[PDB]
Formats: structure tokens, C-alpha cells, sequence
């Protein structure tokens, strides 16, 4: 999971 | 403030490549010189301009069988339809051609650049 | 011998999301509390491991309505159908337990995980 | 397009  | 799944696209399209090697919930039959393809109206719509046309058309979207072209290649449409569903284009000095005139067809722009790139790239 | 084009699974994502905000090719209607959900049966089974079940099963497979277990969250519910059709997942404080709670009965391993680590880090 |  990423920050977009 | 939205939190991001690097991977989900590859793994919704590796699944929906599952479903189709074992002929499920396929809801169409694309023709190609005789030959048969089954897929989903969906991911071929989500992958090609000319599919997205016909399945967005009143009268084509309920079409169980799509008839193409006579002069498109089966090899080539295989190809293509392997690509759609894996992202992976099997791209041979023996089919390169096949595949761009069926990229083109199909409305798959960037697939036909690449074949540009690398025919370019013999001359 | 393939090359591959890296865009290829997001941008067929994003197709499949367009598709459902016009409502073209829904196959399914997914009721939460009263709530109305369409969307396409393939990309349900795609990221879920209950929905990969009910529409792999022959009589369920031909089911146009879906009811969810009344516990179900709506507001949870449409979280996760929107991270099924783009990656993006909007987690807050405020709907966590409920995102969770959704993402366990839908059998979507990658949420639960994420949402047990940002719970952990709370505490 | 990449070697994958
Ligand atoms: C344009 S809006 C839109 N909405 C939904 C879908 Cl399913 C869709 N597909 C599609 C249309 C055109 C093209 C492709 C896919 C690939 C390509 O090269 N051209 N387009
Ligand atoms: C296991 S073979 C397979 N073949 C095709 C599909 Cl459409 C599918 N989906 C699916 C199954 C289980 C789970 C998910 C999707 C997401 C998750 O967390 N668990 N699985
Ligand atoms: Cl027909
Ligand atoms: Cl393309
Ligand atoms: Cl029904
Ligand atoms: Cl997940």
C-alpha cells in the first residue's frame, strides 16, 4: 500500500 | 487522503486471465477466419476501441457471436487477445505484421505503436 | 520472449470503472440494507474470494440480485467496491471497523491486512 | 513497454  | 494497492490492477487482470482459461462467465464468441475465441464483452471493450463501439451499440451488446473481418489473421487476434488479458504481447519478427494490421482493426493504439517502433527499428 | 506494457492492467481498470459509472454491461445487482449496488459479476470475483464462490457456483452464477448478510455495512460495502474498481481504498478513523468488518465477509486478504495494521497503530 |  501506497500514498497515491 | 485515499490509500493506494500497487499491485490490485495485475492481480484483477491475472484472475480475470483464470476465468478465461477455464470458460468462466465468457458472454461472447469472436470469429476469426473459422477459428473461435471466447471472452469477456467486458475486458475486450476495457482493451479495444472497435470492441468498445460494438458492445456499447443497442443491437450489437446483445450478440453472442462477432464475425471479424476475413482479412484478419487468427495468430494475430490470439496474440492480441493473450496481451489483453496479461498485458504481455508476443511480438515475433514472423507475426509482427499480422499483429499491427489486427491492432489497428481492433483500435489497440499501443500495441500499433510498438510494431511501428520495431519495424522502424529493422529498416 | 514477451515484452510488456507496464500501463496495461491500470488502464483496463480504469475502462472497467467507466463502464460501471455509465452502467454499461452491469450484470448483477448487490443489495446491502436496502442499498442498491450494480456492477459486473467478473470484476466482484476478481477481488473477492466470497463473490469468486457465489458466481462459480450454477445456480448462483445466474443470479441477477445478490443479498448481503444484513450485518453488512452499506457505506462499507460501496468503500470496498470502489477500491474493486480502482485500487484506491478511503480508510478513515471513522469507517475502519465497519471496512474491516466488510472486507473479512468478502474475503478480500489484502484490506483485512491493512486495516489490522492501521488499527494496531492506533491502539 | 519492458522486458518483464
Ligand atoms: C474512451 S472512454 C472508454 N470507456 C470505457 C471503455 Cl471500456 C473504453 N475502451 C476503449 C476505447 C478506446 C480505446 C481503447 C479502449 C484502447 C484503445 O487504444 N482505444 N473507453
Ligand atoms: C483462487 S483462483 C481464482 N480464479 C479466478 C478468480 Cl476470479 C479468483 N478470485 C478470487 C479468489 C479468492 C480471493 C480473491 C479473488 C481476492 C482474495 O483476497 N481472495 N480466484
Ligand atoms: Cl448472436
Ligand atoms: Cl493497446
Ligand atoms: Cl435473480
Ligand atoms: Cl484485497
Amino acid at each position: 500500500w501506497v500514498i497515491p | 487522503s485515499c490509500i493506494q494497492f500497487t499491485r490490485h490492477a495485475s492481480d484483477v487482470l491475472l484472475n480475470l486471465n483464470r476465468l478465461r482459461s477455464r470458460d468462466i462467465l465468457t458472454d461472447v464468441v469472436i470469429v476469426v477466419s473459422r477459428e473461435q475465441f471466447r471472452a469477456h464483452k467486458t475486458v475486450l471493450m476495457a482493451c479495444s476501441g472497435l470492441f468498445y463501439s460494438i458492445f456499447t451499440d443497442q443491437l450489437k451488446c446483445n450478440l453472442s457471436v462477432i464475425n471479424l473481418d476475413p482479412e484478419i489473421n487468427p495468430e494475430g487476434f490470439c496474440i492480441l487477445l493473450d496481451f489483453m488479458y496479461t498485458s504481455r504481447l508476443n511480438l515475433r519478427e514472423g507475426n509482427i505484421m499480422a499483429v499491427m494490421a489486427t491492432a489497428m482493426y481492433l483500435q489497440m493504439e499501443h500495441v500499433v505503436d510498438t510494431c511501428r517502433k520495431f519495424i522502424k527499428a529493422s529498416e
